[PDB]
């Protein structure tokens, strides 16, 4: 396959650097040349530069030329990107791509996407909490049951139901911006006669703390 | 610098049938006899997607609704007709000529059958005010049309000061929007009032959809 | 790269990287790439298919016979060490190597139309083996023939026994076939035993100029 | 056979095509025959041919030659059942060069 595996994301302090890294398989390195993608978070692709592996021949853009450095790890079959001394302004992600033929080609495999976040802020685990129903009212057909996911950073996080094994009536929401932390939440759907019998769990994770903590929606104590 | 223009910024078109998304270069990306512009499609929450290259060839795996159009200075993707699964944020690119460069990208929407908000309120959680804060949630899931007005009232009256909302993409097997909605609290600010109310005004009942609770049961 | 012609359109499992090629301007080939008939053999009017390649700029692969669509034959069976892919030893990924289920053979009588607006291009083989005892070990019926029909084609193949050196291990021998099926036309496969049947085959999506360059070098960036 | 040598060898074999059953059945016996050959290359099944000809040098009974050039360290299987006309003599080709085969009509001249 032509898969293209790229670093986590990752947090810098406003001045500082970083190294994301992206892991090229399944087709020869040293034959197509490698380029960086910024996004700018939901608004326009702006692109970087690009790197093949074979010999290293660097072509930038001019907005990148300073900040930006690509390097590749041929043994590694690896293709490295390096932004120096940050802003707020490289908050955004990047995506490590494969770029057809040359100066005229067209990039057909994208990578997943390395999400950088640039703040000052400390690493905070979040808090999780239960959504049970009122004790006196009942959705007719179907319930609607919940998870909040409350004061971290940096994103993201990831919530699962029943460790993931429920993946019908789920609604995971974006997160916000609330104190300086974020906050989401999420909705699982099961039918009425499902719950209480059925274990709803909630499975969260937060990798920036290394924190994975469930939760488990017990109803209404009245 | 070969700035590209994407034509509309947005567009929502009914389920079955046409859309047309138009891109605009500032100089012709079109030499060698073949025109060197590339369209990407971003399905929300993941990494865009080839679409067509060099303006008018399918990339491999891609079905025949998707139309590359065009040459010179503007194109046309065709999209028709228009499918659930492509709710999506298209891109045109050109390779003609260095730095590599981007539309603004256009946003595709489907219109679809009016349904109803299926709201549901919940109180805070007793780990959380053991914690010393209280948080009203309030979901809003699955409707259409994107348009919707949340309010909070304690106790009849309105509030505002605390309320988050958050939207997620319009799904792309169902084509319907979710809401988010919490309400947070201190404990204290909290244990004095009693009925938490959640009115969401849609075009779909001419009259609000309410869902409350009140604090002691 | 070190995959021939044969090697590409046969998909030898070590060409796995060419499975699914965008349009091109010219094919490159070693002189003697390493990974070509992995099973020994021969490719019929091989040079005269090269030709027609010379005239084709865009292949996209499609699937005429699926795998799982083979109910009375061992279809998973059909694989050899003269084609390992990573250890586990494999096959030419477009074809299958059809083989006995249960004891037997049943009569395969399958076809395909081509309902494309576009020339397909369709390969097959036939598989000769060592002696009588391979032949009944693999396929149960002794006498066997493979039969293809299109409005132009009108083949009989027979499979041929003979004691033959060994090349990768193998003292078999595998012959493949090609057609053109045009548009609307129909292919129709009868055998009885040694048929390696399609799996996938080409729909020669756009035709023109191109050549085939016997080249050692690599792609340089440039224009 | 196995090329034990250093050099390409060439090696030449025949089939019998007979008039008649009879004539097939009076010098071999077997009434359905086959020869096969085998290299690393070579795969062939002859198979006698009957057919009812005209005389030349008087035979209506035709002979069928073939050839192949077995590579050094590489062998030459038969087998055959019958209507074989095997080897015993092969040209090992010991150098290589420029030549042609000239058509004329003329003898040696001792000249150069
Ligand atoms: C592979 O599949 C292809 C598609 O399935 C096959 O193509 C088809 O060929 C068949 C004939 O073999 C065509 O069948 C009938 O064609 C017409 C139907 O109407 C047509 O003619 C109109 C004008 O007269 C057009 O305006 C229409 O659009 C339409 O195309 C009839 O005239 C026939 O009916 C009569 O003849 C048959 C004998 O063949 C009798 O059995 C009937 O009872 C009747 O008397 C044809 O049946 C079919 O149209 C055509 N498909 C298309 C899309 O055009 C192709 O043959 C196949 N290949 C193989 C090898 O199998
Ligand atoms: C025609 O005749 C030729 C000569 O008579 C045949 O050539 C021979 O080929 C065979 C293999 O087909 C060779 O046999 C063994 O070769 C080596 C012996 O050591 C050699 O290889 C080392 C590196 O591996 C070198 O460093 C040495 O210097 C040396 O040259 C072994 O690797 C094998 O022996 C082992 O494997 C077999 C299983 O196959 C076991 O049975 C053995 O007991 C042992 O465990 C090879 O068998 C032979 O070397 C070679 N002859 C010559 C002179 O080089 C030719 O194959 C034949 N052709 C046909 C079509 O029949
Ligand atoms: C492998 O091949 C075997 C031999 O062909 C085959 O055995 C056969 O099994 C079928 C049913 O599975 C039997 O069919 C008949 O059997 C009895 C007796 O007549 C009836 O009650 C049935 O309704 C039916 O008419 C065959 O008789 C039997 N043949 C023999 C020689 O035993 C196996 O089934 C094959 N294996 C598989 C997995 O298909
Ligand atoms: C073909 O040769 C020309 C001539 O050297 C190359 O173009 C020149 O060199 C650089 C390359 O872009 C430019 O800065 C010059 O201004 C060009 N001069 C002229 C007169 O064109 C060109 O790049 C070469 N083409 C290829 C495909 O290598
Ligand atoms: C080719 O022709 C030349 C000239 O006609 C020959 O050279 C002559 O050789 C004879 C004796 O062999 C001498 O008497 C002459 O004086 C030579 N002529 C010259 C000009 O030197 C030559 O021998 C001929 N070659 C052959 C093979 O017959
Ligand atoms: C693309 O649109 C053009 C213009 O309408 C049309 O002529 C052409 O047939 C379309 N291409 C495909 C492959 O449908």
């Amino acid at each position: 396959e032509v898969h293209l595996q790229q670093s986590g994301p990752e947090l810098v302090k406003p001045g500082a650097s970083v190294k994301m890294s992206c892991k090229t398989s399944g087709y020869t390195f040293t034959e197509y040349t490698i380029h960086w993608m910024k996004q700018s978070h939901g608004k326009s692709l702006e692109w970087i530069g690009g790197i093949f592996p074979n010999n290293g021949d660097t072509t930038y853009n001019q907005k990148f030329k300073v900040r930006a450095t690509l390097t590749v790890g041929r043994s590694s079959s690896t293709a490295y990107m390096d932004l120096r001394s940050l802003t707020s302004e490289d908050s955004a992600v990047y995506y490590c791509v494969r770029n057809y033929g040359s100066s005229y080609g067209y990039f057909d495999v994208w990578g997943a996407g390395t999400t950088v976040t640039v703040s000052s802020a400390k690493t905070t685990p979040p808090s999780v909490y239960p959504l049970a129903p009122g004790s006196a009212a009942q959705t007719n057909s179907m319930v609607t049951l919940g998870c909040l996911v409350k004061g971290y950073f940096p994103e993201p996080v990831t919530v699962t139901w029943n460790s993931g094994s429920l993946s019908s009536g789920v609604h995971t929401f974006p997160a916000v911006l609330q104190s300086d932390l974020y906050t989401l939440s999420s909705s699982v759907t099961v039918p009425s006669s499902t719950w209480p019998s059925e274990t709803v769990t909630c499975n969260v994770a937060h990798p920036a703390s290394s924190t994975k903590v469930d939760k488990k929606i017990v109803p209404r104590d009245c | 610098d070969i700035v590209l223009t994407q034509s509309p910024g947005s567009l929502t078109v009914s389920l079955g049938q046409r859309a047309t998304i138009s891109c605009r270069a500032s100089e012709s990306v079109d030499n060698f006899g073949k025109s060197f512009m590339h369209w990407y499609q971003q399905k929300p929450g993941q990494s865009p997607k080839l679409l067509i290259y060099r303006a008018s060839n399918r990339e491999f795996g891609i079905p025949a609704r998707f139309n590359g159009s065009g040459s010179g200075t503007d194109f046309a993707l065709t999209i028709n007709p228009v499918e659930a699964d492509d709710v999506a944020t298209y891109f045109c690119q050109q390779s003609n000529e260095d730095p590599r460069t981007f539309g603004g990208g256009t946003k595709l929407e489907i219109k679809r059958a009016d349904a109803a908000p299926t709201v549901s309120i919940f109180p805070p959680s007793s780990e959380q005010l053991t914690s010393g804060g209280a948080s009203v949630v309030c979901f809003l899931n699955n409707f259409y049309p994107k348009d919707i007005n949340v309010k909070w009232k304690i106790d009849g009256s309105e509030r505002q000061n605390g309320v988050l909302n958050s939207w997620t993409d319009q799904d792309s097997k169902d084509s319907t929007y979710s809401m988010s909605s919490t309400l947070t609290l201190t404990k204290d600010e909290y244990e004095r009032h009693n009925s938490y109310t959640c009115e969401a005004t849609h075009k779909t009942s001419t009259s609000p959809i309410v869902k409350s609770f009140n604090r002691n049961e | 790269r070190d995959c021939s012609v044969a090697g590409w359109l046969l998909g030898n499992p070590m060409c796995d990287e060419f499975i699914n090629v965008p349009e091109w301007s010219y094919i490159v080939e070693k002189a003697n790439p390493v990974n070509d008939l992995c099973y020994p053999g021969d490719f019929n009017d091989y040079e005269e298919l090269k030709h027609l390649l010379s005239r084709i700029n865009h292949f996209e692969k499609i699937q005429i016979i699926p795998k799982s669509s083979w109910s009375s034959h061992e279809a998973s069976l059909g694989v050899s060490s003269a084609c390992p892919y990573q250890g586990k030893s494999s096959f030419f990924r477009n074809v299958v190597w059809l083989i006995k289920k249960n004891s037997t053979y049943p009569t395969i009588k399958r076809s395909y139309n081509n309902t494309n607006q576009e020339d397909l291009l369709v390969l097959w083989g036939i598989h000769h083996p060592n002696d009588a005892a391979e032949q009944t070990k693999l396929y149960q019926n002794p006498t066997t023939y493979i039969s293809v029909g299109t409005s132009t084609l009108n083949q009989r193949l027979v499979p041929r026994i003979a004691t033959r050196s060994k090349v990768n291990g193998q003292s078999g021998r595998m012959e493949f076939f090609w057609t053109i099926l045009k548009p609307n036309d129909a292919i129709n496969f009868e055998s009885n035993g040694n048929f390696i049947a399609p799996e996938y085959a080409y729909k020669i999506v756009k035709k023109g100029d191109s050549t085939i360059m016997k080249s050692e070098l690599e792609y340089g960036n440039c224009n």
